[PDB]
C-alpha cells in the first residue's frame, strides 16, 4: 500500500475480502452454533447467562439463548436472525436451524477454499431446499377425517414432543393436556393475549393449574375491603373504566361562588357525584366491581357496606381475558348498566396461592380465553416453565391450522438426505457434490442428538442410513433404548411446517452468508 | 476452561464475534456441574447446624451494621449477600419454602446439597445428569407416596386444642421461644382459630397484627382479641380508660369541608366574612353533636382534627384518637363490628362499634403511649402483642410466631401429619430402598443415591446433638425395620425414648411433601445446567 | 440560594426578604421551614421572627422534606425514612420505610419519595 | 466417612488393614514368571507402551 496524502476513505475503515473472509465468516457460524448444541433433544442441557446487571437466565430455547449473546459478527447476526424469524413463524426449532445453516456452511466450507464461485453454491443450495421442501409436503402424514378425538390425541402427541427436551420434560403428559386443553378454548384466532400466564413462587409442577376462566392477582385493596364477601355462587361482575374516587370534576375545573350555602352545595354536590355512580353500579344487581382506573376507600367501604366486591387498577389484559370469559363489556360510564354489559361466572373466590391472593373466576361455560397459574421454586424455574409451555402452544396452535405431521428424533431428515443423495446421484456432477454435501449436512441433527445423549453418533447413523436406503421412512433416534426406532409408532410427531420453515431459513441464511465475499467496517462514531 | 473460543482468524485478521469478549468468562461440560455441586454443598453445610431443636442461630450483619440473629433458614439465606448464580438459587429455593409452607425451610437447603453431593459422585462415574434427574424424580414421587401412606390425621376442631398446640410446640421447638414454649404455641394455635373461614378454607393473615415492643419479659407475650393501636387520646387531659365503648369509626377529618375540586370562595362584603366565620363555628358544633347524638362513647378517626374539634370532643365527654392508620381503622371495625362511615351525616346508631374496654397503656420511663382495644362480642381478628429485653429477641419471636401461624394454617389447609425427628426421612429412605431394588439395575444408583440424600436429616439431628450420627442412625434405622414402626427418630432432646408417638414430634405431611418436591425441582434444574456466560 | 448583597432595589415592598436563618416557603406565607443536618426540622414565624415548634423525629439528616397542597395544617412530609406531622399536635402521625427527594402527589392522598406510598393505606402502591 | 462422624484415626487403622489385606488378594492373583521367559517380558514391555 501506499501513504495517499489524502485518503479515500474516513482513517479506520477495516475491510476484508477475499476468500479468507468467507472462510472466517463460515467459521464465525460454526462458533454461533456451538453455542446451543448440547441444548437439542430429550437429553439437551440448559445455559446460564449473566448480564451486566448480574441478572442470570436460564434457558433451554435456541431463541433466547442466542438473544442474550451479544453477537457483533455481521456474519453470525444472520443466525439469531433466522433463529428469531424460526421463533416468530412457528415457535419451535430455533435450534435446528442454526444447526442446520451451520452445518450447511461446514459442508461447503471445503468447496469454498478451491475456489468455487459462490454462484454454483447459491443454485445448489435453492435446488436442494426446494426439492426437501416437495418432499416433506408429499410425505407428510395427515388424516382427512375430522375425528375430535383423533384430532385431540394428535394435538397431544405433539406438544409432548415439542415438551419432551425442558425441564418439565417429566411432567409433560400433564402439561400436554392442559396447553390442548387451552388452546381448544380459543375462539377463531387463537390470540396469545388470551392465554394469561400467570407465575406464582412456591410449589411443585405438578400443583400448576388451568384455569377454565380468568385469574389475577390481588390489586392494592383499600381500608374497608376485608369486609367485603370473598365468595359468591352466581354473581354478576360489572367491568368498569371508571375512576370511583372523590376528585376534581375535571382538570381544568374551577368552583367560583359567594356564599357559604353554595359552598356546602357544592360540597354535597361532589359527594352526591359520587354516590350516583355507586348507586347505579350497585342497582345493576352485579355483586363483583371490576375497574381498569383506581377504585377509593369510600367506594370500597361503600361496596363492603352492600355485600359487594370491588378491585381497582385491574391491568387492562386482565379486563380483557375477564370480558371474554364471563361475557360482558368493558363500561366507561355507568348510566346504562343494562343486563347486557355484565359478566357473568358460575364461582368467584380469593384463594391464597404460595403467600399472594388470587381472584379466581370460574365455571364460565362460554368462556374464550383461559389462564395458566404456574408454580415454582425459583423466578427463573417459572419464566423457563413459561418458555417451554409458549412453545407447546404455538405447535398446538399451528397443529390447529394444519393436521399435517413428521415422525421427529431426525427420522424426517434421514428420508430426505437419502431422496437428496437418490437425486444427486443423477446429475452432470457439479451440482452432484454439493447436493450430496447438503445431503450429508441434514444428518446433523440425529448426530447431535447422539452425541448429547452420550451415545456412539456413527453406529446409529450407519444404523439410521442403512434402515432408510433399505425401506423405512419414519426411523429416527431412540435415546432411552441407545438404538434407532420408527418414531411415528413412538409417537414423536412434529408439525411438517416446522421442518419446512427451518429448512428454508437455514438455506436462505447459508446463501445470504455465502453471497457475501467483501466487509467493510466504518469507524465508530461518538464513541466517547 | 475459561474465557471461551479465542483464535483471531487462520489468516491473522481479526475474528470477533460477542461484543466484549476478551473481558468474559465461560465453564462448560462436567467443570461446571462440578462448580455448582461444591458450591451448593457450602451453602447446605453453612445451613445445616441450624437444625432442629439443639441447632445453633446465625448472626447476620447487613450493609447498613444492623444485626440480625435469628434461626429462620429463609431468613438467613435472604439476608446473605451472595454471589454465585447456584447460591441465588438456594435462596429462591429457601424463599419459594418459606412462600408455599412457612415451616422447613432449612431441611429444603440441607436436603439439596445432600442430593447434588450424591449426584457428584453419581457423575464421577458416567452418568448422565438428565438420568440422575429421572431417577430423583422416580425416588421422590416413591417418598412422596409412601409419606401420604404413612400420614396419620389430627382433629383440628376448637374444642380440642392439644393435637394443634402440639404441632406448633414441634414447629417452636427449634426457635429461642423455646422458654415460652407452650405459651407461645397456645397464643399461635388461638390467634389462628380465631381468625379463620372454618369449612377448610384460607386464613387472611392480615386480619392477625403482631406487633412488637420492647421491655417487659418474654413471658409478658399475650394475644389480644381486638386491636393494638400505636396511638392516644388526642386531648391529654381526656380519660384513659373507657368502658363499654361505643365506638364511632369515622374517616373524615373533623375539618371544615372542601370541596376537591378548584375552588374560590368570593367574600365580597362585611356580611360575608360574618357568614363565613358563623359558618365555621357552626359546622364545628354540628360536626360534633352529630357525633354525640348517635350515642358513640368514642370517636375514631383516620385524618386527624384541629383545636376546635379537639376541645369540643372534650367538652362533650367524648375520648377521641386522631390519625389511626387506613388498616387499624379496618381492624377496628372488623374486631368491633362496627361500620366504617365517611362523613359525619352518615353516622347512625346501628353503624357504632361496641368494645368492652379501651385502654391507653404505659410503658415504663418511656413516654411513649399505646391504645388496647379488647372483649369485643365476637372478635374476627386479632392482635399478638411481643415484649422483650432487646429487640432482637423480639424479631425473633416474631419470626418464630409467623412459622407457628403457617404451621398451624397448614393443619387447617390439610389435617394430616407426619412424625418428624426423621422419622419421615428414614421411612421415606427404606421405601426408596425397597423400590429400587425392583427397578432395574441403571436407575438404582440414582434411587439409592436419593435415599442417601434423604438420610441426612437424621444424621444432622444427631450432630447437632453431640450423638454419632452414623451409628445413631443406623440403629433407628434397623429398629424401624424390625418392628413395622414408621415413628422412630432421633431422640435428640435426650427424653429416653425414639418414638416420636410419646414425644409428641409432629408436622404436617403438606411441608414434608413439598420440601421433598421442591429440592427435588430444584436439583434437576440445577443438574440441567452445564454452561455458566458470566461477564 | 443566596439573595443579592442588598437586593439591588430601592422601595420594592416586597424587598423584605428576611431569611435570617439563625428551606422552603409554606403556603399560607406566615411561616418559614428550615431543616439542618442534625436531623431536626424547624418552624418559625416569619413575622414574629419566633420559632414556633420543632420536630425531632429523625435520626438520619433530612435532605429534603415537601409541603401540604395547601396551608392545611398538617402533613410536613420530611425525607431524611419518609415521617408525616401534624403542627395541631407536633408528632409523626404518618410514618414510611421501605432519600433522593420527596414530592407531594397534588390531589392530596399521597406522594413520591425518590433509582410511591398512599397515605389512605400506609403502604407502597407504585 | 469423616462426614459421617467417624474419627480420621480410625479411618487410617483401617486402610491399614485393607491395604495389608489387598495385598495379600495381589500375591494370590500373581503368578511365577522366569527371566528366561522371553514371551512374559515382551508382553510387559508391550503392555507398558501401550499408553504412549
Ligand atoms: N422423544 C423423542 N425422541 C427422540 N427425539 C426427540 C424426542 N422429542 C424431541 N426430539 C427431537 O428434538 C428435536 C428438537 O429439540 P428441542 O430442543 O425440543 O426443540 P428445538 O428444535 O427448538 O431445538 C427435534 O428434532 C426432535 O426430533
Ligand atoms: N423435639 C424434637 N425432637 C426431635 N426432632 C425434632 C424436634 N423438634 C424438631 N425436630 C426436627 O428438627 C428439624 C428441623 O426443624 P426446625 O429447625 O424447627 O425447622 P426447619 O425444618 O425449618 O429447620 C425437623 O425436621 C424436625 O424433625
Ligand atoms: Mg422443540
Ligand atoms: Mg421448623
Amino acid at each position: 500500500m501506499m501513504p495517499t496524502p489524502v485518503i479515500l476513505l474516513k482513517e479506520g475503515t477495516d475491510s476484508s475480502q477475499g476468500i479468507p473472509q468467507l472462510v472466517s465468516n463460515i467459521s464465525a457460524c460454526q462458533v454461533i452454533a456451538e453455542a446451543v448444541r448440547t441444548t437439542l433433544g430429550p437429553r439437551g442441557m440448559d445455559k446460564l447467562i449473566v448480564d451486566g446487571r448480574g441478572k442470570a437466565t436460564i434457558s433451554n430455547d435456541g431463541a433466547t439463548i442466542l438473544k442474550l449473546l451479544d453477537v457483533v459478527h455481521p456474519a453470525a447476526k444472520t443466525l439469531v436472525d433466522i433463529a428469531k424469524s424460526q421463533d416468530a413463524e412457528v415457535g419451535d426449532g430455533t435450534t435446528s436451524v442454526t444447526l442446520l445453516a451451520a452445518e450447511f456452511l461446514k459442508q461447503v466450507k471445503p468447496y469454498v477454499e478451491e475456489g468455487l464461485h459462490p454462484q454454483i453454491i447459491i443454485r445448489a443450495f435453492r435446488t436442494a431446499t426446494q426439492l426437501a421442501v416437495n418432499k416433506i409436503k408429499e410425505i407428510a402424514v395427515t388424516v382427512k377425517k375430522a375425528d375430535k378425538v383423533e384430532q385431540r390425541k394428535l394435538l397431544e402427541k405433539c406438544a409432548m414432543t415439542a415438551l419432551s427436551s425442558k425441564l418439565i420434560s417429566q411432567q409433560k403428559a400433564f402439561f400436554a393436556k392442559m396447553v390442548v386443553d387451552a388452546v381448544m378454548m380459543l375462539d377463531d384466532l387463537l390470540q396469545l393475549k388470551m392465554i394469561g400466564i400467570k407465575k406464582v413462587q412456591g410449589g411443585a409442577l405438578e400443583d400448576s393449574q388451568l384455569v377454565a376462566g380468568v385469574a389475577f392477582k390481588k390489586t392494592f385493596s383499600y381500608a374497608g375491603f376485608e369486609m367485603q364477601p370473598k365468595k359468591y355462587h352466581n354473581p354478576k361482575i360489572a367491568l368498569l373504566n371508571v375512576e370511583l374516587e372523590l376528585k376534581a370534576e375535571k382538570d381544568n375545573a374551577e368552583i367560583r361562588v359567594h356564599t357559604v350555602e353554595d359552598y356546602q352545595a357544592i360540597v354535597d354536590a361532589e359527594w352526591n357525584i359520587l354516590y350516583d355512580k355507586l348507586e347505579k353500579i350497585h342497582h345493576s344487581g352485579a355483586k363483583v366491581v371490576l375497574s381498569k382506573l383506581p377504585i377509593g376507600d369510600v367506594a370500597t367501604q361503600y361496596f363492603a357496606d352492600r355485600d359487594m366486591f370491588c378491585a381497582g387498577r385491574v391491568p387492562e389484559e386482565d379486563l380483557k381475558r375477564t370480558m371474554m370469559a364471563c361475557g360482558g363489556s368493558i363500561q366507561t360510564s355507568v348510566n346504562a348498566l343494562s343486563a347486557d354489559v355484565l359478566g357473568r361466572c358460575q364461582v368467584f373466590e380469593e384463594t391464597q396461592i404460595g403467600g399472594e391472593r388470587y381472584n379466581f373466576f370460574t365455571g364460565c361455560p362460554k368462556a374464550k380465553t383461559c389462564t395458566f397459574i404456574l408454580r415454582g421454586g425459583a423466578e427463573q424455574f417459572m419464566e423457563e416453565t413459561e418458555r417451554s409451555l409458549h412453545d407447546a402452544i404455538m405447535i398446538v396452535r399451528r397443529a390447529i391450522k394444519n393436521d399435517s405431521v413428521v415422525a421427529g428424533g431426525g427420522a424426517i431428515e434421514m428420508e430426505l438426505s437419502k431422496y437428496l443423495r437418490d437425486y444427486s446421484r443423477t446429475i452432470p456432477g457439479k451440482q452432484q457434490l454439493l447436493i450430496g454435501a447438503y445431503a450429508k449436512a441434514l444428518e446433523i441433527i440425529p448426530r447431535q442428538l447422539c452425541d448429547n445423549a452420550g451415545f456412539d453418533a456413527t453406529n446409529i447413523l450407519n444404523k439410521l442410513r442403512a434402515r432408510h436406503a433399505q425401506g423405512g421412512t419414519w426411523y429416527g433416534v431412540d435415546i432411552n433404548n441407545e438404538d434407532i426406532a420408527d418414531n411415528f409408532e413412538a409417537f414423536v410427531w412434529e408439525p411438517a411446517m416446522v421442518r419446512i420453515n427451518a429448512l428454508t431459513a437455514a438455506s436462505e441464511a447459508a446463501c445470504l452468508i455465502v453471497s457475501v465475499d467483501e466487509t467493510i467496517k466504518n469507524p465508530r462514531s461518538t464513541v466517547d | 476452561a475459561s474465557m471461551g473460543t479465542l483464535a483471531f482468524d487462520e489468516y491473522g485478521r481479526p475474528f470477533l464475534i460477542i461484543k466484549d469478549q476478551d473481558r468474559k468468562s465461560r465453564l462448560m461440560g462436567l467443570e461446571a456441574l462440578k462448580s455448582h455441586i461444591m458450591a451448593a454443598k457450602a451453602v447446605a453445610n453453612t445451613m445445616r447446624t441450624s437444625l432442629g431443636p439443639n441447632g445453633l442461630d446465625k448472626m447476620m450483619v447487613d450493609k447498613d451494621g444492623d444485626v440480625t440473629v435469628t434461626n429462620d433458614g429463609a431468613t438467613i439465606l435472604s439476608m446473605m449477600d451472595v454471589d454465585h448464580q447456584i447460591a441465588k438459587l438456594m435462596v429462591e429455593l429457601s424463599k419459594s419454602q418459606d412462600d408455599e409452607i412457612g415451616d422447613g425451610t432449612t431441611g429444603v437447603v440441607v436436603l439439596a446439597g445432600a442430593l447434588l453431593e450424591e449426584a457428584e459422585q453419581l457423575l464421577d462415574r458416567g452418568i448422565h445428569p438428565i438420568r440422575i434427574a429421572d431417577g430423583y424424580e422416580q425416588a421422590a414421587r416413591v417418598a412422596i407416596e409412601h409419606l401420604d401412606k404413612i400420614s396419620d390425621s389430627v382433629l383440628v376442631d376448637i374444642k380440642d386444642t392439644e393435637p394443634l398446640i402440639q404441632t406448633a410446640k414441634t414447629t417452636l421447638g427449634s426457635k429461642v421461644v423455646n422458654s415460652c414454649h407452650r405459651q407461645m404455641a397456645e397464643i399461635a394455635v388461638n390467634a389462628v382459630l380465631t381468625v379463620a373461614d372454618m369449612e377448610r378454607r384460607d386464613v387472611d393473615f392480615e386480619l392477625i397484627k403482631v406487633e412488637g415492643k420492647v421491655g417487659g419479659r418474654l413471658e409478658d407475650t399475650k394475644l389480644i382479641k381486638g386491636v393494638i393501636v400505636d396511638k392516644d387520646f388526642s386531648h391529654p387531659q381526656m380519660p384513659k380508660k373507657v368502658e363499654d365503648a361505643k365506638i364511632a369509626i369515622l374517616t373524615c377529618p373533623f375539618e371544615p369541608p372542601k370541596p376537591k375540586t378548584k375552588h374560590k370562595l368570593d367574600v365580597t362584603s362585611v356580611e360575608d366574612y360574618k357568614a363565613l366565620q358563623k359558618y365555621e363555628k357552626e359546622k364545628f358544633e354540628e360536626m360534633i353533636q352529630q357525633i354525640k347524638e348517635t350515642g358513640a362513647n368514642l370517636a375514631i378517626c383516620q385524618w386527624g382534627f384541629d383545636d376546635e374539634a379537639n376541645h369540643l370532643l372534650l367538652q362533650n365527654n367524648l375520648p377521641a384518637v386522631r390519625w389511626v392508620g387506613g388498616p387499624e381503622i379496618e381492624l377496628i371495625a372488623i374486631a368491633t363490628g362496627g361500620r366504617i362511615v365517611p362523613r359525619f351525616s352518615e353516622l347512625t346508631a346501628e353503624k357504632l362499634g361496641f368494645a368492652g374496654l379501651v385502654q391507653e397503656i404505659s410503658f415504663g420511663t418511656t413516654k411513649d403511649k399505646m391504645l388496647v382495644i379488647e372483649q369485643c362480642k365476637n372478635s374476627r381478628a386479632v392482635t399478638i402483642f411481643i415484649r422483650g429485653g432487646n429487640k432482637m429477641i423480639i424479631e425473633e419471636a416474631k419470626r418464630s410466631l409467623h412459622d407457628a401461624l403457617c404451621v398451624i394454617r397448614n393443619l387447617i389447609r390439610d389435617n394430616r401429619v407426619v412424625y418428624g425427628g426423621g422419622a419421615a426421612e428414614i421411612s421415606c429412605a427404606l421405601a426408596v430402598s425397597q423400590e429400587a431394588d425392583k427397578c432395574p439395575t441403571l436407575e438404582q444408583y440414582a434411587m439409592r443415591a436419593f435415599a442417601d440424600a434423604l438420610e441426612v436429616i437424621p444424621m444432622a439431628l444427631s450432630e447437632n446433638s453431640g450423638m454419632n450420627p452414623i451409628q445413631t442412625m443406623t440403629e433407628v434405622r434397623a429398629r424401624q425395620v424390625k418392628e413395622m414402626n414408621p415413628a422412630l427418630g432421633i431422640d435428640c432432646l435426650h427424653k429416653g425414648t425414639n418414638d416420636m408417638k410419646q414425644q409428641h414430634v409432629i408436622e404436617t405431611l403438606i411441608g414434608k411433601k413439598q420440601q421433598i418436591s421442591l429440592a427435588t425441582q430444584m436439583v434437576r434444574m440445577i443438574l440441567k445446567i452445564d454452561d455458566i456466560r458470566k461477564p | 440560594s443566596v439573595y443579592p448583597l442588598t437586593f439591588d432595589k430601592n422601595e420594592n415592598m416586597a424587598a423584605k426578604k428576611k431569611s435570617v436563618a439563625m428551606c422552603s416557603f409554606t403556603n399560607s406565607d406566615m411561616q418559614i421551614l428550615t431543616a439542618s443536618g442534625d436531623g431536626t426540622c424547624a418552624l418559625w414565624d416569619v413575622e414574629s421572627g419566633q420559632l414556633l415548634q420543632s420536630f425531632h423525629g429523625h435520626g438520619a439528616d433530612v435532605l429534603c422534606l415537601d409541603l401540604a397542597p395547601s396551608e392545611t395544617g398538617n402533613t410536613f412530609v420530611s425525607g431524611g425514612k419518609a415521617m408525616v406531622w401534624d403542627m395541631r399536635s407536633g408528632q409523626c402521625v404518618q410514618a414510611f420505610e421501605t432519600i433522593n427527594s420527596v414530592r407531594y402527589y397534588p390531589s392530596g392522598d399521597a406522594f413520591a419519595s425518590g433509582a410511591l406510598y398512599d397515605l389512605r393505606a400506609d403502604r407502597e402502591v407504585a | 466417612l469423616l462426614q459421617k462422624g467417624i474419627h480420621p484415626t480410625i479411618i487410617s487403622e483401617s486402610f491399614q488393614k485393607a491395604l495389608e489385606k489387598g495385598i495379600e488378594i495381589l500375591t494370590d492373583m500373581s503368578r511365577p514368571v522366569e527371566l528366561s521367559d522371553r514371551e512374559t517380558l515382551l508382553n510387559s514391555a508391550t503392555t507398558s507402551l501401550n499408553s504412549k
